[PDB]
């Protein structure tokens, strides 16, 4: 859906 | 990467693979990059300086293998190729070695978030982790400096940040390393970045996030003792990045 920099899961 | 482990893009979902076409029929890998925002990838200027023809590069996101396809990958063209002005290559170092590529797919969109495509965070103004911090590097570069081919599977490894004081020791790199660079090495000089890994990310945790602290830039040999890998210090280029975003 949207990005969340740094999140791998 | 010398040493390290083989991995899959899910573990580095912001890694971008950049290739060049030679209409002859082949596309050869050039360097890696990192996704900053949906349309922007950051890499190193030295990767393009010699063939600054944007139209001949392809960027892929969601790729775990070098020359085979990965389900979930996205292919893009380079809409804008911003190299740093005042980029300089000397005997070892690359100064202001950062580049930005604005990407566009054949449908006209930028990256879409998936379990294999995510952005990496940027640091705050001149904010870095302290030496000692373990950071990871990822890429499809050589596994041994004598190799003349690249691995087909993506690799990752962990290295630690060292001080400039330690890296500017006469028998390390002297004053070839500046405040705009960061050096990272393996305590036992076993793993490191190498040729083919340039442009890719040095990610560390900062203020509770995974941040792009450096860009693989240069180094003498690969995994040699007293010869750390030198990365562009992203935290000191924030203004530059900002004026083109
Ligand atoms: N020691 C390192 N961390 C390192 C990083 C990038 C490199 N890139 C190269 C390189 C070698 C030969 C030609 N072009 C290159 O970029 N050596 C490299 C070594």
């Amino acid at each position: 859906l949207k990005f969340q920099c740094g999140q791998k899961t | 990467i010398i040493g390290g482990e083989f991995t899959t893009i899910e573990n580095q979902p912001w890694f971008a693979a950049i290739y060049r076409r030679h209409r002859g029929g082949s596309v050869t890998y050039v360097c890696g990059g990192s996704l900053m925002s949906p349309c922007w990838v950051i890499s190193a200027t030295h990767c393009f300086i010699d063939y600054p023809k944007k139209e001949d590069y392809i960027v892929y996101l969601g790729r775990s293998r070098l020359n085979s396809n990965t389900q979930g990958e996205m292919k893009f063209e380079v809409e804008n190729l911003i190299l740093h002005k005042d980029y300089s290559a000397d005997t070892l170092a690359h100064h202001n070695d950062i580049a930005l590529l604005k990407i566009r797919s054949k449908e006209g969109r930028c990256a879409q978030p998936s379990r294999t495509i995510q952005t990496i965070c940027l640091p705050s103004m001149y904010n870095d982790p302290q030496f000692g911090t373990s950071c990871e590097i990822t890429g499809f570069g050589k596994e041994a400096s004598t190799d003349y081919l690249y691995p087909e599977q993506l690799k990752m490894t962990v290295v630690k940040l060292i001080s400039h004081r330690e890296c500017q020791q006469p028998h390390y790199y002297g004053s070839e390393v500046t405040t705009k660079m960061l050096c990272a090495a393996d305590p036992q000089w076993k793993t490191d970045s190498c040729q083919g890994d340039s442009g890719g990310p040095l990610v560390c945790s900062l203020q509770g996030r995974m941040t792009l602290t450096g860009i693989v830039s240069w180094g003498r040999g690969c995994a040699l003792k007293d010869k750390p890998g030198v990365y562009t210090r992203v935290s000191h280029f924030l203004p530059w990045i900002r004026s083109h975003t």
